């Protein structure tokens, strides 16, 4: 007899009755929740596509962490009180856009756009741990996410912007 | 928190909250698999078709997240996520004396360029050398500087230093069916010891054929005599190797060309590669193994002198 | 008037935002299902049998797709060479023998993995050589010959003979191939949303596979997470599977493929293998060349005869050569089927063009870029296939590269650089280019467009190109407004297909904006001729009056548009005819330190010149040219597919396969575009520029050549005009074992050795 | 299509009174191919723009019409092709206009002439022309009852 | 030629076998929601309060 | 605790473990099964646009039975071991059609094609129950059925071939 499962996504509660052991977040948020902005590019942690970030309450340091994680190799059934945040919970068109979307987006950093929620996620989880960051820690920032259009110049050019 | 079951279409999942759960657990179904990040579980299942039908998850247990500073060393929990262990040893090198943080120096050298933030955030200390990949880039440095693994089942605990016997062979370890390992300890340098770890700036195979090291030398007090000598090897073989009968050779010798000219020979010998090994690049792997040791030699003639 | 403007992407924000859809990101009907590949791990196998026994016991499971389900045509692919599904004997690992239906993607891969398949082997052939020794090719050798190659080799001083292997190269767009089937039950309609560059294709081998008329088969195309070439045709592999399983079912069916299965089953790059003969003089100049290529084709044609027409095309580069001759050969072999990757042979071609021109330097002991120029077209000059090089800018861009670069004093640095270090060495190559813009084959150098006007003055275009993430559609709105003189926010873009603008090309060969543009361009023309009569009525009105009073009138507001380019139509059996419409041309200058303990390297800084005519948007412009040359960096430095002896691919996703990464890129990364340069030949003056600088990225290459050749000074011998092979993609393997030394040799054991 | 197959479509709605097959007779007549090689699948506003309702009995005449006219350009278009090759196929024909890059896609559209009436003058044409009948019927009723009989 | 021909209604059989698709016949989407009209049932009136 | 429902559609088991008691056969058949053939009208009985033939074995009668029953009243738990055959049951353009289907398509007895699904099935079940019905028959078999387009000649005149 199975327990409840209960995370959070982007601020609203998910109580999930029969959680699969083999199911992925990036399944979970994909094609049982709606949210389609976290995207499928490998599935072996190597392109960041599924890049979301990850906060919960650390017992052990008595301190909220925030960070990034695969969407696609995190089992839900890790996920047991820790809050969920994609792109969508971020920003958009038809609210108003985060800083780091209207960046990447004006600054030349999306051609085919599909590694851009993953970047900007990368980004995001940046600035929520450290909102002054060096040059440097801007770059190292990126090491987990791909992008086969860009040359990615634009892409580190239009965050360059948040530095010091 | 308290202990959770998951029920799945062909697996059960159980979330231990504390290390007296997870060693009852692991006695009453020693074949119950273990999964913190699952960076490797993960792909066994999807890509290896691996299916393991009883899984525990240790992550919630404080032992296994506990970092501890002692005389001999640092102590990561086995379920310590890497970019913990990454941000506890570079306060320790920004604040220690160089003598005390060689082997740190080395880790941290190794953890460099290696995935994203997003797998380092989730990919567990013990996952990686339990794990015990050919190439893996860590066991090689563990093992070079005979890190301290605690080991322990309902009913036992044990710590060895990990050596060369810790990876009988492919993919395995020197554990019990029953055993988990707990926690890490990354010694200090001590003085006259001097550690260096390179890797292989290409990948082509899953698990094999990319070449990474750990290599620590002790002198003798004041000296460039030889006392200690360990040169341990990734993707030369199907395990993570110590090349012993060449650094068993070069004890009371001193630091100089012969010593140079003596263990390149030796490497040359032990780690020979047959032509149709597999992973190939056999000439470009052999070259390395000797091109690394050359840095390690230059390395710590500058820190002699 | 935003023509010239650097205006973001269209869908930037939304991208950004996760709000713009991917085929997989379409909501799911109730009674979706999922399909799943089952396909061969043999290069090379009859067929003994396929059992499902296991694959039926997976919950969810809905029913095994093989030959023998098909209502139609098991006959596929571009020249009728390809199986939908393998129905006796498998041609290659990756081969699809069949495909698994279930109620979720998770159900179909398990169901997938336990079909069993059993095999009886059958004599394989993998490698270009395998092939050569086989006599196994597809069609006869093609050939271009200018000259008189006996005389010219009497001529030379020197001579130069060589082999030279370049390796293939995987796509690697981020969205992997995709396809949503809908059958509708009626008459056999079917529509299907594709992330696909070729709607027309699709719509075709979907029709007859199943055996009923093209007009039932809508294929919808909003946009791709990248193409590159390898959405051009292989996507038709996923389509048609899809299609079946709709057509069996009666549900809506999708599939998108894991990385590993995208990589192993759709094809790259053909990998070249190249035989060459120089002569040339003291001086450097060039006499006489003999080139024969070789491409692995793999199992079938696929555009492979187009490739290798392309790769003829471009053996020269920027340079005259008096007397020449090349020719190519397509290997066919047990691997899956190459097709189109960005510059479509031409990057390989090029790449052996520039080796044989860097041996020619070091032979003549002359400096690299001093050979170059002096073997450089000039304006009006005649290729090896007689066409004139007409606005001819490559020495313009020559000359302000090497200026804004600094090439010469950064020259006399890397030279004091390897004075003064023994284990680590710099190199610099300055590198030009020309690439041909229109397809080789002339009838798909058409394009059609469709425009509506509503009653609120609201324009809707639609025309035959698909959106990967280069901007078309942000370059046909921007061409719609110049041309009707309203505000881009007036007009829109939704998708491409096959029901507004039918028989469409791939959207291919660098010339959509061309082509689409003409198009948008004449159908506007079209509209602006009907209200021209409500605007003389009232000439201070707004466009919204004019519409309306058009509208009240019984004036249509919907037209068609088509271009055709002009004046193509090359000949091999005459060698005239123009090939191309005109040419796109760039230099790059890169410089690299190599650890030469270790064959690792860093990109220390590119310039790039390229000549884009007058850009429609430089922003995408610079966007394409960075892009491109970081594919080509990635072609000819890091990427490097390996497969076993027995003929299966290893390097199946990013941790076995390094396309280039945030770090990876030139430390300075310099971009220009040329400056008054209009193209008279295209579109408001622009010119195409998808794929030409894609072969600039072999700066770097040339680069690490530079900087190996100094670390062979350093330790390996003492001749300064020594030629070594160095083949693509140059590894941190190739680069270690090239710099020989007391490691390489064992000399450093006390052994006897090489250096 | 590059198989001979047409897609036709027109700005009128399909209610269950037979205009699409009535479309596709016309496009059969005007093209001389058989009716099995024409479809229409829907009504869509980007395909055929700011069309009027489906009504007033006139969609057979003004959208037969429109079809009629697209299809006298597909012809024109299609004759060089047909000269070259006269013992040829349709669908032969079609290819080899494909092949020489002649677009296969056309727009057709009618306007009624000569329709303008005022209400101010009492003139100008109010109709097109003007549709005629009689009938004649028969009934039984129940006078204690007002029920009826249609004979 | 079929024009003066009794060519019966191209759809005939498709909707005498059900299979002609009317719009409610469309398949659902996974997240399709379902509407219905709120209306007056006064035929001359103020709206005072929705609850 | 509820019980199965167990009946049959076109020849396949249908086993109902969670029925609603106010579930209408119509609503089932469109909305759980997704066989759109059966139509909605008016929801009331009076228009036959979703007719279907219903079978069951009579005791009493010592047979099967066949009859005709609109599928917008019939509440799913009077169907406990009932079979249901509906429009697509009988003949399919992707097969055969059914006599019926094709003589009133023929016959140009369906205009915009709503109501003809329910005159198939009125007309079917007659000749499921008598094979040679007279004239006066068939023109009862459709007291329950509406046309709005043909003015009802075409259709009597199709199915009076089936007639003497
Ligand atoms: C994209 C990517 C890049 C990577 N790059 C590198 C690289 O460059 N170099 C390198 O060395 N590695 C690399 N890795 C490997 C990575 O370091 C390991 O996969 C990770 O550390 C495993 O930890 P985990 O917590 O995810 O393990 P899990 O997948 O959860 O478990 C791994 C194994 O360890 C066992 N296990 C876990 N904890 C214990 C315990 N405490 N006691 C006993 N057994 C236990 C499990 O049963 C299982 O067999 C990479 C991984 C990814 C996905
Ligand atoms: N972002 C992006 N840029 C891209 C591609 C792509 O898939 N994504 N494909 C390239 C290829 S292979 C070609 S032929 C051109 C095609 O588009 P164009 O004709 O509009 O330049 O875009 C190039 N640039
Ligand atoms: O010449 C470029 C090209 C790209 N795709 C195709 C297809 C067929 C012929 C030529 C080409
Ligand atoms: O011609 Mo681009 O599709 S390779
Ligand atoms: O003119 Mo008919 O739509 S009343
Ligand atoms: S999908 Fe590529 S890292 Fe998750
Ligand atoms: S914008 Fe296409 S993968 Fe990054
Ligand atoms: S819907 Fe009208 S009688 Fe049932
Ligand atoms: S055909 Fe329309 S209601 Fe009968």
């Amino acid at each position: 007899t199975a327990d409840e499962l209960v995370f959070f996504v982007n601020g609203k509660k998910v109580v999930e009755k029969n959680a699969d052991p083999e199911t992925t977040l990036l399944a979970y948020l994909r094609r049982k929740l709606g949210l389609r902005g976290t995207k499928l590019g490998c599935g072996e942690g190597g392109c960041g596509a599924c890049t979301v970030m990850l906060s919960k309450y650390d017992r052990l340091q008595d301190k909220i962490i925030h960070f990034s994680a695969n969407a696609c190799l995190a089992p839900i059934c890790t996920l047991h009180h820790v809050a969920v945040t994609t792109v969508e919970g971020i920003g958009s068109t038809k609210t108003r856009l985060h800083p780091v979307q209207e960046r990447i987006a004006k600054s030349h950093g999306s051609q085919c756009g599909f590694c851009t929620p993953g970047i900007v996620m990368s980004m995001y989880t940046l600035l929520r741990n450290q909102p002054e960051p060096t040059v440097e820690e801007i770059e190292d920032a990126f090491q987990g996410n791909l992008c086969r259009c860009t040359g990615y110049r634009p892409i580190l050019q239009g965050f360059r912007t948040f530095a010091k | 928190p308290k202990q959770l079951r998951f029920e799945g279409e062909r697996v059960t999942w159980i979330q231990a909250s504390t290390l007296k759960e997870l060693l009852d657990l692991k006695a009453q179904h020693p074949e119950a698999k273990l999964v913190v990040g699952n960076t490797e579980i993960g792909i066994e299942m999807k890509f290896k078709n691996q299916l393991f039908p009883m899984i525990i998850c240790p992550a919630w247990i404080p032992e296994l997240n506990a970092v501890e500073h002692g005389p001999e060393g640092i102590s990561f929990g086995a379920a310590c996520a890497l970019s913990s262990v990454e941000k506890t040893l570079l306060e320790a090198v920004a604040k220690l004396p160089t003598q005390k943080t060689e082997v740190f120096r080395g880790v941290l050298e190794q953890l460099r360029w290696f995935a994203g933030k997003q797998v380092k955030s989730v990919a567990s200390l013990g996952g990686n050398i339990i794990t015990a990949s050919p190439i893996s880039d860590l066991n090689p440095v563990f093992m070079a500087s005979g890190t301290k693994l605690t080991i322990v089942s309902r009913g036992t605990r044990r710590t060895v230093p990990m050596d060369h016997t810790f990876f009988p062979s492919y993919r395995k370890t020197l554990l019990g069916p029953e055993e988990i390992l707990l926690s890490i300890e990354i010694p200090y340098s001590r003085e006259d010891e001097f550690f260096s770890a390179f890797k292989q700036a290409s990948r082509r195979e899953d698990d094999i054929a990319k070449v990474t090291c750990g290599m620590r030398v002790l002198f003798q007090p004041g000296s460039m005599q030889v006392k200690e000598l360990a040169l341990c090897y990734g993707g030369m073989a199907d395990r993570t190797i110590s090349a012993l009968k060449t650094t068993q050779k070069q004890l009371s010798k001193f630091w100089n060309e012969k010593l140079l000219q003596d263990v390149c020979a030796g490497l040359a010998e032990e780690l020979s590669l047959s032509p149709d090994a597999p992973g190939g690049m056999i000439e470009f792997r052999r070259t390395l193994t000797l091109s690394f040791f050359f840095k390690f030699y230059l390395t710590v003639l500058k820190k002699l002198g | 008037d935003t023509v010239g403007r650097p205006l973001p992407h269209l869908a930037a924000a939304m991208q950004a935002s996760g709000e713009a859809v991917y085929c997989d990101d379409i909501p799911r009907y109730e009674n979706e299902l999922f399909l799943r590949l089952v396909t061969s791990t043999r290069a090379h196998a009859k067929i003994k049998s396929i059992d499902v026994s296991e694959a039926q016991k997976v919950p969810g499971f809905v029913c095994f797709l093989s030959a023998d389900d098909i209502p139609g045509s098991n006959e596929t692919g571009l020249f009728n060479d390809e199986t939908v599904f393998a129905k006796d004997t498998v041609t290659c690992v990756g081969h699809i023998i069949g495909a698994v239906v279930a109620d979720t993607p998770e159900h179909a891969e398990r169901a997938a993995h336990v079909v069993k398949v059993t095999y009886e082997d059958l004599p394989a052939i993998i490698t270009i050589e395998d092939a050569i020794k086989n006599n196994s090719f597809y069609g006869s050798e093609l050939k271009i010959e200018k000259g008189d190659l006996k005389k010219g080799f009497s001529e030379a001083d020197n001579v130069v003979s060589g082999e030279l292997y370049i390796g293939g190269q995987d796509h690697f767009y981020l969205e992997t191939h995709c396809t949503i089937a809908i059958p509708k039950g009626e008459e056999g309609e079917m529509e299907l949303f594709v992330s696909t560059q070729n709607a027309m294709k699709t719509q075709s081998f979907v029709a007859k596979m199943l055996g009923v008329p093209v007009n039932r088969i809508l294929v919808r195309v909003k946009r791709m997470g990248g193409g590159f070439g390898g959405k051009e045709t292989r996507s038709t592999l996923v389509s048609v599977a899809v299609a079946l399983a709709a057509y069996k079912t009666g549900h809506p069916v999708r599939c998108m493929l894991d990385r590993n299965e995208d990589m192993l089953i759709t094809g790259g790059r053909h990998p070249f293998l190249a035989r060459y003969k120089v002569g040339f003089m003291k001086t450097g100049t060039i006499v006489a060349l003999e080139v024969d290529h070789y491409s692995n084709a793999g199992n079938s044609r696929d555009l492979s005869h187009s490739i290798m027409e392309r790769a003829l095309f471009h053996m020269d580069n920027c340079y005259k050569i008096p007397n020449i001759r090349g020719t190519g050969r397509l290997c066919k072999t047990n691997l899956s089927s190459n097709t189109a990757f960005r510059g479509f042979g031409g990057p390989q071609a090029l790449f052996i063009a520039e080796n044989w021109m860097s041996e020619v330097a070091v032979t003549c002991g002359l400096p690299a870029e001093e050979v170059r120029w002096k073997n450089m077209y000039k304006e009006g000059d005649l290729t090896h296939f007689n066409q004139r090089l007409e606005g001819f800018s490559v020495p313009r861009c020559w000359d302000e590269c090497l200026k804004s670069s600094q090439y010469y004093a950064r020259k006399s640095e890397v030279d004091k650089f390897n004075k003064e270090n023994c284990w680590k060495k710099r190199g610099l190559c300055i590198i030009p280019t020309k690439f041909g813009i229109s397809f080789t084959v002339p009838f798909l150098n058409q394009a059609g467009a469709l425009i509506h006007v509503y009653t609120d003055g609201s324009v809707l275009v639609s025309h035959g190109g698909t959106e990967m993430g280069q901007g078309l559609h942000t370059k046909m709105v921007q061409v719609a407004s110049k041309a009707l003189k309203i505000p881009i926010s007036k007009i829109y873009i939704s998708e491409t297909s096959t029901n507004t603008v039918p028989n469409s090309s791939p959207t291919a060969a660098s010339v959509s904006t061309d082509i689409y543009g003409q198009a948008v361009y004449e159908a506007c023309q079209t509209i602006l001729k009907r209200l021209e009569p409500f605007k003389k009525k009232n000439p201070d009105g707004s466009w919204e009056d004019w519409v309306m009073a058009a509208y009240q009138d019984r004036v249509s507001l919907s037209t068609t548009g088509f271009y055709r380019t002009p004046n193509l139509g090359y000949s091999f059996e005459t060698n005239s005819g123009n090939a191309f419409h005109y040419f796109t041309y760039g230099v790059a200058c890169s410089e690299v330190e190599i650890d030469c303990l270790t064959g690792d390297h860093k990109n220390l800084r590119t310039d790039i010149v390229m000549d884009v005519g007058s850009s429609l948007n430089p922003a995408i412009d610079i966007g394409q040219v960075e892009g491109a040359f970081v594919q080509g960096l990635g072609l000819f430095t890091l990427e490097e597919l390996h497969y076993s002896p027995e003929g299966s691919l290893h390097t199946r996703g990013p941790s076995t396969y390094k396309i280039p990464a945030f770090g990876s890129i030139p430390t300075e990364f310099r971009v220009s575009l040329l400056r008054d340069c209009p193209n008279k030949k295209a579109i408001y003056a622009s010119k195409a520029v998808g794929e030409p600088p894609l072969f600039l990225g072999a700066s770097v290459f040339f680069a690490i050549k530079d900087a190996i050749r100094a670390a062979r000074a350093q330790h390996t011998n003492n001749n300064t005009k020594e030629l070594f092979r160095l083949d693509s993609p140059a590894t941190p393997e190739k680069i270690r074992n090239a710099c020989v030394d007391k490691f390489t040799t064992l000399c450093v054991t006390g052994a006897p050795g090489n250096c």
